[PDB]
């Protein structure tokens, strides 16, 4: 189901937004997770560039940057 | 420790001297409102600010009215670097004290980085993207703001007091965003269906269709003429009246070449009105989109066939000169509404009689035992639904075709030119319901339970209600502003359940 | 909490007092522009004897005798250049641009 | 008829007499208050009550006793007036007499010694005004009537949603006025639980135990009994012939030689009436028919005394073997029935987790206090104090009442607390609706709904502050020495007092009263609200409570509620309404007999109203008033149909009372749709006044009792000639039949003038009465704002067309010429108050004073030496009120800025500029000025100019009353002298001051003579005390909060017209806004060459259904007609024969109406003002459901000279050529809301920012910014914006940094960001870090 689809999320930051941010957290903390962005409402949070749209070429060229030589 | 980190697993402590817990940095970092962290619920934001807002016909599709005083707070840094710049202003100090004492040099300025630079307006309930667009910001003594007409569909705006924000794009990259993607003409059709949001709304569809309709006979009936212009010419001097059946010679164009436009001219049968207005339409459409009734769907259609077959800025032109032309020739009609306008069939009572026959006919069956409390129950219900049926379809044929006119003759009749009748048709305001509830009797309500009343209201609107018939109105009334207000907030939870799954 | 029982907390209207605003910052960047221009005006050593006897673009400032010793003509003798500078600069050709900030 | 109706009379439509007229409105507000703080010498609610239920408080055991004797409130400090300019609150000391008496230590009771220590003050109790208000801070307050479930017992249902298994369930609640709640409930098993308030179940029978009832007694109440007899050998057993009913034969049913019924066959009526007269009293039953029945009582052996059986036990074959050996004759069982009688309370003790009293007491002491260990003196007291305690609980009058009649009791009146047959005969009802017969009751029933108001709230929080203040007395009285202390030393105040202020300052229900509007007001102070204390919560509380019941009929108006998160939370009180004595609402109805519509009222409430069939407002009598059909239209119980000739006992008093007095104010209301009504009477009550007050065109007829019922006018109490008009005051001389004897008089009323209301607009009395004119007692004196010769008028009527003018009114919009703005009729008065505050800094205090550092000649012109503005100095936008100057030394600068100051030499003070100055962009003109000073602190220059300046004002004032009273009374000794002794030229020859020697002959005339020499004297030295007081008053140093030295108030009075975003809106429903101010130039106009001033949307009428709007427009129009013709033939100056003729033809209009009419009236100077008043347009009534039809409207538009179709041709303004079509133009009675755009306008560049967070906020009343949302960032990301996004959330806002290093850029001309990270989540990953979480930013 679509609220049950939403809670699963790679970004932790993410899912502190809308899901219950306590814990999100904790559960985020103890496996040591660690947040890559790559998404919109993280990228938010954080108050950078959206990976969509104009910074579409942004998020772009640092994806390829990453994970490379 | 704990009552420190996370309050309220254990004991919920309480502050010093007051009641209320306190708040630790669980609370903190949680915040309220549901799940909200203010990236979430909102943003104080600089550079902006709001009012309430107003039409502005005369504007073009891609501007809106902007406040004077407004302009010039928000766009006053920018004006400070445009005042020294120009060497006006010894220092930005001195900038200010002129801004400040607003001397008569710095509206010009004001003129100068207004220009080019554009604003984003929004409205309070944004839904989808369009509740967002970007305008050319135009100077207005007032301080209210101006917004065009074919907009107020997007942002599904009112004018009975709704207010609208501002927010001035700041960086370079910010101007040319709004400019390339949150523009007005930059967005014509919903992004939920390829049909245009831009729609001629109420006014402006009243004016094209009583522009092109026709009357039985009317000056200037069976004439001709050579072309358009000596047809507007003619309705002008008050020769020829607006809707009258008239053959004119035309000049359309076909793109249907290998993208060129053929031309052919022939001789239409149309009316003065459809003339007059076809000197709007641009190059290859064809004569036969105005040579209709015009109403809300076809002058919809209209934008967007001239939309899929010339391109973007003439449909944009296009619709701005509908618009204009709406406006006017609605404003030249003398459309209104009198207590006249709405006329009741005559043979209403006799109906409410026979229906109301039947009710003591079953009546006498449950007196007599034929038939059973319950069955009753349905019969008067269904001859009471039948009832209403009947003065509906009454009313509508009445109010519809009634116009009874001659034509060289002695009797002819046609679509009635009845203004309430009009709008209701053109797709302008009103529909056949709310018509119906205005002449016809309106309905049978329901009690809370939704057991229907089997005692529906006979009196209209245009009759009046008496104490019973309003206080079961009421119900209905308050249960419908309870149920839509609720179903706003239950479609706001629906589409955040959406974007967070997307 | 304060009115509507909203997230309006006292804290939240709590203004930042000890903030300077961008209106004033800007002036102060343009400032050093005017002076330093200004500065250009007088004569090398009238212009080290003034950014000297203040901290323009300079660690702390300095006393006079220490200007002195360190010009190696000293004592009085700065105090009048320093005068005389202060002169030229007090009638309106250099004066214009600078009297425009005093507020 | 009446004095100021002959100035101008309302045409009336409409049939129906009305039976009885509007009350006062303000009737509830006032009454409420006046039984609270009043003297009543029994417990009937009061402050004495609330006092006789704490006191006497008694110290424990120790025979220290401390009892109430009697209560006084003394004269309030400040009045009225002076309360409101100063601040402070209006209110009395609450003196109350309190005697200490001591107990000789090891009694017969008799006291030591007993200090009755006089009248200890505690608290100030706030004062309601004549006008129902209260002043808390220098503010009108108002405290809304609460609508909560009333208490006493009650039943509901919950079917469908619990458990999907339908089968319902049955529930029992006892609410109490104070106290803990009582619940019973059942459950899908049938088992019976009981919980105390919202807390945990517990099996009923276990609340039964704790009253000590052995189980044997719980059985013995809740069951009947089955006999079975061992009598020979093998089983009889006695039958009561009803018992067989709904079963069937278990066995062979056999007795007295004869064979009633065969197994097989269920038991009928027949069988059933075989039994009865043959009478059947014992049968024979098999041994194995009691193996499923219920045991009663407790069954031992004789011999070995052992227990057989336990009581409720089920019996078994062999167990009836082991109790008939014993000798047992006797055998109780249970009477169960699955259908009929229950076997509830059985299996509930089946559950019963307790045996004992004690064990009980336990288990309910361990539910309410859980894991503490039990006590028995701590179970005890604690099931003792809940229900059963005079203290810790009471259902008072009402929930006694509501209580004993919903258990179908006689006594209407008990005790305050539940009693063992209480509580078991709600268990009972409970069990009697869950076996069938009874029915549950439902929530939104008005019977069920209880009303409080100002007084009962009020008792209530005082209460709280008696029972705190209880606690430190018996505190106190514990360790205390005898005859030291009295009753002062223990009582405080400020607990008292701040258990009153917190409840007047801030509630949900008490609320600054609102006033912008006469109708504001009154709707205000009738409101009712289901929330705030004893009430639910908009969150809580779902639709059914919300929703219009039939009980709202006559009590609540449908209609009036408002349209957001609460809707049906509040509604309104209707116009006929009544607070019932029990505190329900009863409306008022006609008594029906026999045949006949008597027409004695009668009050009935929400229960009383329900079997009777009542007839309806609308219907047809005549002559003697009987029915004209053989049936009409009624409602008798929940409903309404058609309903037979005589069978209805009673019909509605008017044809408004379904309604509240803001739908009575909706002309044709009858027309319009609910939802837009709604909207209507919602808006109606947001009309800004007028500057001048016009009259609606198209009235109701309630807008007078709305007018003069509302304090907003002067009304005359005593009826006169007026001796003195002026705009300051106005002095009438009463007649002598009304006169009192002594004082002799006049009745001298000092109206109000420019000042401030509490929504910021104007409130100023004008007077309508002229010099030398008869005025009846009860005649409106003057106007108030917005009302009109005594009438209600909340905005202006104005020329109206409809039609499309060049899109111009697109939506809603309106299109208003020139001609309006210019009239300046739509202009409004606003009065605002600014405060400057002197304070303490720890770098020195403030100064008031007029050098500023950093101002030209022209900034401290306008200000006197002192430091304030002039009185009546017309300012703007940045001009200083008042001079205001705060310490900050050593400003610390830097090089450059040193430099600067080594060459132009100024000396940068120590001082900065804190003058309180115009707020941008308002201006206005300064009607006074108030300088408050803290006591003992020296008043400076302009304090002290106005400080003489009051005293000298307040002396003449104080010497005219003086002055006008003295002559007042000694012209009536002129005129008793001269019966018995006239010297007509003789006495007034000779000094008035020698007249008081002068005697009489003998007679009752002398004994006057010594009445007006007492009065007179009285008089004389009042004035003296009164000018003392009135001096000290203003001398006097106000108190004022800590560090603020001074406080300087400046009052500006704005006036702004009306411009383009201002909100407008008919009585209808139809909103708009302004968009264009157009030129008389371009108006439309008609053959005649007069323009129409507003020009409307006719595609706004269809859609939402408001026809009102038209017939108002149309009736407006013709009631247009009617003034211009007359104002033809005033301007003809015909005679009194023609006008007259005229405006009686008027005011018959064709037939049946109730209006009747003139020439009892004076033929000329009574006439001819009639007309002069109508000459504007003819003002015409339209009663709510018994308004004007379509074929009257049409017949005065005849007796007009205009169309019947109430349109006209018109003409573009423009082109000057005709409309095609005819348009509808007439006169809409329009309001101007204040929405207007010079309030709502707001824009932000670079303002301050908040502390916490760095984000944008306001601290000058420079406002915040616009709050970007989640909703706008999504907006934000369809659109493949993120530059815009990023500056959004970045720069613009939340940057520390970026805000900055992008306005230099903006200033510099370069767009673009250097964004850095946003404070919000930087702080959030300190809140992160400060846990036990380690979040780190990684890579590169
Ligand atoms: F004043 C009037 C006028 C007309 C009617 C009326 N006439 N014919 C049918 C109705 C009718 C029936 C029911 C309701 N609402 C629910 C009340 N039920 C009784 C117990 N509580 C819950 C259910 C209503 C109303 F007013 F609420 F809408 C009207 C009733 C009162
Ligand atoms: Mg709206």
């Amino acid at each position: 189901g679509i609220t049950k689809a939403s809670l699963a999320t790679e970004s932790f930051i993410s899912a502190a937004s809308f899901q219950e941010t306590t814990r999100v957290l904790t559960e985020a903390a103890v496996a040591g997770k660690r947040d890559e962005l790559r998404g919109l409402k993280e990228n938010v949070i954080v108050g950078r560039l959206i990976p969509a749209g104009t910074g579409y070429a942004y998020h772009q060229d640092r994806m390829r940057r990453r994970a490379a030589g | 420790v704990d009552a420190l980190l996370d309050n309220g697993r254990r004991g919920r402590a309480i502050t010093g001297s007051n009641k209320r817990p306190l708040k630790s940095l669980a609370d903190m970092i949680k915040g309220k409102q549901g799940r909200f962290r203010q990236n979430l619920l909102g943003k104080r934001v600089d550079y902006s600010g709001r009012s309430v807002i107003t039409v502005g016909p005369y504007l073009r599709l891609h501007q809106c009215g902007l406040p004077k005083k407004m302009a010039l707070e928000l766009f006053k840094p920018f004006i400070y670097g445009k005042l020294e710049l120009r060497g006006l202003a010894t220092t930005i100090k001195a900038a200010k004290k002129m801004v400040e004492r607003e001397e008569a040099v710095v509206w010009d300025i004001l003129d100068e980085v207004i220009r080019e630079h554009p604003v984003l307006l929004n409205r309070a309930p944004t839904l989808h993207r369009l509740g967002i667009q970007a305008f050319e910001p135009v100077l207005i003594e007032g301080k209210a703001i101006q917004l065009h007409p074919l907009v107020c569909a997007a942002y599904n705006a009112d004018f009975d007091g709704d207010q609208m924000a501002v927010h001035v794009p700041l960086t370079l990259e910010a101007q040319l965003e709004a400019r390339a993607l949150m523009m007005s003409t930059n967005n014509i059709l919903s992004p939920a269906n390829g049909e245009p949001i831009i729609v001629p709304s109420q006014d402006v569809v009243l004016g094209l269709y009583y522009m092109t309709r026709d009357c039985v006979n009317a000056k200037g009936e069976g004439m001709v003429l050579t072309g358009p212009k000596e047809a507007e010419r003619l309705y002008r001097s008050g020769l020829a009246s607006l809707h009258a059946r008239v053959k004119v010679r035309i000049t359309e164009y076909e793109k249907d070449a290998n993208g060129e436009l053929v031309a052919k001219t022939s001789l239409k049968d149309t009316t003065v009105g459809r003339a007059i207005l076809w000197m709007i339409v641009p190059k290859g459409l064809p004569y036969s989109i105005v040579n209709q009734a015009l109403g809300k769907k076809a002058i919809s259609k209209m934008l967007n066939t001239c939309y899929r077959i010339l391109g973007l800025k003439p449909t944009v032109i296009f619709a701005d000169q509908i618009m204009y032309t709406g406006f006017a020739y609605a404003a030249r009609s003398g459309a209104s509404v009198g207590i006249d306008d709405m006329v009741i069939p005559e043979k209403k009572h006799e109906i409410i009689s026979e229906a109301e026959a039947e009710v003591a006919e079953i009546q006498e069956q449950f007196q007599s035992g034929l038939v059973t409390a319950g069955e009753r129950y349905n019969k008067v219900i269904d001859i009471w639904a039948a009832a209403n049926d009947r003065v509906s379809k009454a009313m509508m044929d009445n109010l519809q075709t009634e116009t009874v006119i001659n034509r060289d003759g002695q009797e002819e009749k046609q679509v009635s030119f009845n203004s309430i009748y009009m709008m209701a048709d053109s797709g302008a305001r009103g529909s056949a319901a709310q018509i119906r509830q205005l002449a016809g009797m309106r309905g049978l309500m329901a009690k809370p339970d939704g057991s229907i009343i089997e005692t529906p209201i006979t009196a209209n609107f245009r009759e009046g209600l008496n104490v019973l018939q309003y206080f079961i109105s009421t119900h209905g009334a308050r249960k419908g502003l309870a149920d839509t207000a609720l179903k706003t907030a239950n479609s706001g939870y629906l589409t955040r359940r959406l974007v967070d799954v997307a | 909490p304060i009115g509507d029982d909203e997230d309006s907390h006292l804290g939240d209207f709590i203004e930042d007092t000890t903030l300077e605003l961008p209106l004033d910052s800007a002036t102060t960047e343009s400032l050093r522009a005017a002076t330093h221009d200004v500065l250009a005006g007088l004569t090398a050593r009238e212009a080290k004897v003034l950014r000297m006897r203040f901290g323009i673009d300079m660690n702390t400032d300095y006393t006079l005798e220490e200007v002195g010793k360190q010009f190696d003509v000293t004592r009085e003798r700065i105090r009048q250049i320093e005068a005389k500078a202060l002169r030229k600069l007090r009638h309106p050709s250099r004066s214009e641009v600078l009297r425009s900030f005093l507020d | 008829y009446s004095y100021t109706e002959k100035k101008r009379i309302r045409k009336d439509f409409g049939k129906r007499p009305q039976v009885l007229d509007v009350p006062y409105l303000l009737s509830i507000q006032l009454d409420s208050f006046q039984k609270f703080i009043e003297q009543d010498p029994e417990g009937q609610y009061g402050l004495e009550a609330a006092f006789r239920s704490v006191f006497p408080i008694q110290s424990y055991s120790g025979n220290s006793e401390l009892q109430y004797v009697s209560y006084r409130l003394g004269e309030p400090v400040f009045d009225v007036q002076e309360c409101q300019i100063r601040g402070v609150t209006y209110s009395a000391p609450l003196r109350v007499k309190l005697r200490l008496v001591i107990y000789e230590r090891e009694a017969p009771e008799g006291t030591v010694k007993d200090i009755k220590e006089q009248e200890v003050y505690m608290g100030e109790i706030p004062l309601m005004t004549d006008n129902g208000t209260f002043v808390i801070n220098g503010t009108e307050r108002v405290i809304v009537s609460q609508l909560h479930r009333s208490p006493g017992v009650f039943f509901d249902s919950d079917k469908g949603k619990t458990h999907s298994s339908g089968k319902v369930l049955y529930n029992a609640r006892i609410i109490p006025y104070r106290g803990s709640w009582l619940d019973f409930e059942f459950d899908p098993k049938d088992n019976l639980f009981v919980r105390i308030d919202r807390r945990r179940k517990l099996p009923a029978t276990i609340i039964l135990r704790a009253l000590n009832y052995t189980t044997e007694q719980i059985l013995d109440l809740f069951f009947e009994k089955v006999i079975f007899e061992i009598r020979d050998n093998k089983l009889q057993m006695e039958l009561v012939p009803e018992r067989l009913r709904g079963e069937t034969a278990s066995f062979d049913i056999e007795a007295n030689g004869k064979v009633y019924v065969e197994k097989g066959r269920r038991i009928t009526a027949r069988h059933i009436r075989q039994l009865e007269k043959d009478d059947v009293k014992l049968i024979e039953v098999p041994v194995e028919y009691i193996a499923g029945k219920v045991v009663a009582k407790d069954y031992i052996d004789e011999s070995t005394g052992e227990l057989i059986c336990a009581a409720n036990m089920e019996l078994s074959l062999d167990l009836l073997a082991k109790l008939s050996q014993s000798g047992h004759k006797r055998i109780e069982t249970l009477f169960t029935n699955d259908l009929d009688h229950g076997p509830y309370i059985s299996e509930t003790l089946r559950v019963d987790p307790t045996n004992d009293r004690l064990s009980a007491l336990v288990e309910i002491y361990r539910m309410m206090r859980p894991g503490e260990p039990p006590t028995r003196e701590a179970a005890e007291s604690l099931f003792e104090n809940l229900f059963f305690s005079e203290d810790r609980y009471d259902l008072s009058a009402v929930g006694r009442m509501k209580f004993n009649r919903s258990l179908l009791r006689e006594e209407i009146e008990g005790s305050g607390i539940l009693s063992k047959d209480d509580i078991i005969d709600v268990m009972k009802k409970l069990i009697d609706i869950r076996n069938g017969k009874g029915e549950v009751d439902d929530i939104d029933h008005l019977g069920n709904r209880r009303i409080r108001s100002v007084g009962e709230m009020a008792e209530n929080q005082f209460r709280v502050g008696l029972v705190r203040v209880e606690r430190a007395v018996k505190e106190r009285l514990s360790l205390g020495d005898l005859d030291t202390l009295m009753p002062q030393d223990m009582i405080n105040a400020k607990p008292i007092s701040a258990a009153v202020k917190e409840f007047f300052g801030s509630s949900q229900l008490s609320q600054f009263m609102d006033q912008n509007n006469p109708l504001s007001e009154i709707t205000h102070k009738r409101r009712i609200s289901a929330l705030g204390p004893g009430g639910l919560t908009r969150e809580r509380a779902g639709f059914e409570v919300r929703d219009v019941h039939p009980t709202h009929y006559g009590r609540v108006c449908p209609i009036e509620t408002p349209e957001g998160p609460n809707i049906g939370l509040i509604n309104s009180l209707s116009v006929y309404a009544q607070t019932n004595e029990y505190g329900f609402l009863e409306t008022p109805y006609r008594k029906v007999t026999d045949g006949v519509v008597t027409d004695e009222i009668h009050y009935l409430s929400a229960i009383e109203e329900g079997n009777y069939v009542i007839a309806q407002a609308n219907s047809n009598l005549d002559e003697e008033g009987h029915f004209v059909e053989d049936l009409v239209t009624c409602r008798s119980k929940g409903e309404s149909s058609l309903f037979s000739r005589d069978q209805v006992d009673y019909m509605d008093v008017s044809t408004q009372q379904v309604v509240s007095v803001g739908a009575s104010l909706i002309p044709f209301l009858e027309h319009d749709d609910a939802n837009r009504a709604l909207m209507g009477a919602n808006m109606q009550r947001q009309a800004v006044p007028t500057l001048r007050a016009d009259k609606p065109l198209v009235g109701t007829g309630m807008e007078r009792a709305v007018a003069v019922d509302s304090g907003v006018t002067a009304v005359a109490k005593r009826g006169g000639v007026v001796q003195y008009v002026d705009a300051s005051r106005i002095v009438i001389k009463v007649n002598e039949d009304e006169m009192y004897p002594g004082e002799a008089g006049i009745d001298i009323y000092n109206l109000t003038k420019y000042t401030r209301s509490n929504q910021n607009t104007c409130i100023n009395q004008m007077p309508c009465v002229s010099l030398g004119e008869p005025v009846e007692r009860g005649d409106v004196l003057a106007d108030g704002p917005s009302t009109d010769l005594g009438e209600l008028a909340l905005g202006q009527n104005m020329r109206v067309a409809f039609m499309p003018w060049n899109g111009y009114n697109f939506e809603d919009s309106i299109l208003v010429s020139e001609r309006v703005v210019q009239e300046d009729r739509f202009t409004t008065i606003h009065i605002q108050e600014l405060a400057c505050v002197s304070r303490d800094t720890k770098l020195g205090p403030e100064e008031i004073t007029a050098d500023i550092p950093n101002v030209g000649e022209a900034a401290l012109s306008k200000l006197d030496e002192s430091g304030i503005v002039y009185i009546g100095a017309e300012v703007t936008g940045g001009d200083i009120l008042v001079g205001k100057v705060t310490p900050k030394g050593e400003t610390q600068l830097t090089p450059e800025e040193k430099l600067l100051r080594a060459i132009f030499g100024e000396k940068a003070s120590d001082v900065k500029d804190s003058s309180l100055r115009v707020p941008n962009g308002v201006s206005g003109t300064v009607i006074d000025v108030q300088v408050f000073t803290r006591d003992g602190v020296e008043k400076d220059k302009r304090a002290l100019e106005i400080e003489e300046m009051q005293l000298k004002q307040a002396k003449k004032d104080l010497s005219e009353e003086l002055q006008i009273l003295e002559a007042g009374l000694f012209s009536r000794i002129r005129a008793v002298l001269v019966a018995g002794g006239v010297e007509a030229e003789k006495l007034d020859k000779l000094p008035r001051d020698r007249w008081l020697e002068l005697g009489l002959t003998d007679e009752e005339k002398q004994n006057q003579l010594e009445q007006l020499a007492e009065q007179y004297d009285e008089l004389k030295h009042e004035f003296e005390k009164k000018l003392e007081a009135k001096r000290r008053k203003i001398t006097q140093g106000d108190d004022l909060a800590p560090g603020v030295l001074k406080i300087v108030k400046v009052y500006l009075a704005v006036k702004r017209r009306i411009q383009p975003g201002d909100k407008m809106a008919g009585r209808h429903g139809n909103k708009g806004v302004i968009s264009k101010i157009n030129p008389i130039e371009d108006m439309p106009y008609d053959e005649n060459g007069t323009p129409v001033d507003i020009v409307l949307n006719p595609l706004g009428v269809p859609s939402r259904m408001n026809i009102g709007q038209i017939l108002e427009t149309h009736l407006g129009m013709a009631a247009k007609g009617i003034g211009d013709k007359i104002n033809a033939m005033l301007k003809q100056q015909q005679e009194v024969a023609k006008l007259r003729e005229f405006i009686q033809r008027a005011y018959d209009l064709g037939a049946d109406v109730r209006q009747k009419v003139d020439l009892s009236t004076f033929s000329d100077e009574e006439v001819m003002r009639l007309a002069e008043n109508l000459r504007k347009g003819m003002p015409i009534a339209t009663p709510v459901f018994d308004g004007a039809k379509e074929a009257e409207i049409k017949e005065l538009l005849k007796l007009g000279d205009l169309p019947t179709s109430g349109q006209i041709r018109l003409y573009d303004g423009r082109t000057g050529e005709q409309f095609e079509r005819p348009v509808t133009v007439g006169y809409m009675y329009m309001l101007k809301l204040n929405h207007l755009v010079d309030d709502k306008m707001h824009a932000r560049s670079t303002g301050s920012y908040s502390l916490v967070t760095q984000q944008p906020l306001g601290g000058k009343a420079q406002f915040g910014g616009q709050r970007f949302g989640e909703m706008e960032v999504w907006a934000l990301e369809a659109y493949g914006a993120a530059y815009t996004l990023q500056e959004m959330l970045t720069v613009k806002s939340d940057d520390v940094n970026g805000r900055t290093k992008m306005y230099k850029n903006i200033v510099d001309g370069n767009h673009q960001m250097e964004p850095g990270m946003p404070e919000s989540f930087n702080v959030l990953l300190k809140e992160i870090r400060s846990l036990g979480i380690n979040i780190e930013l990684e890579d590169e």
